[PDB]
């Protein structure tokens, strides 16, 4: 009920070797794509872990 | 009535006046395909309910 709302933006969300991980349970999101993330910067995204 | 399928994706964008058969499926993520298709393949096709 009370998720967060950090502001997790303006860095990088780089996944290279991430992706290559199998033991990374998921990263690759379709809101934009799963390959526009590495140097793609967030404009106030917001976490709620 | 599923006997009448749509695709799901494809690689490539439009095209007018071309019809494609094909029923391979690319690495998108998750479980993005065996090998190159078999099990854990989201089939590029869906039916109509």
């Amino acid at each position: 009920y009370a998720w967060n709302r950090k502001r997790i933006s303006n860095c990088v969300a780089d996944y290279s070797v991430l992706y290559n991980s199998a033991s990374f349970s998921t990263f690759k999101c379709y809101g934009v794509s799963p390959t526009k993330l590495n140097d793609l910067c967030f404009t106030n995204v917001y976490a709620d872990s | 009535n599923y006997n009448y399928l749509y695709r799901l994706f494809r690689k490539s964008n439009l095209k007018p006046f071309e019809r494609d058969i094909s029923t391979e499926i690319y690495q998108a993520g998750s479980t993005p395909c065996n090998g190159v298709e078999g099990f854990n393949c989201y089939f590029p096709l869906q039916s109509y309910g």
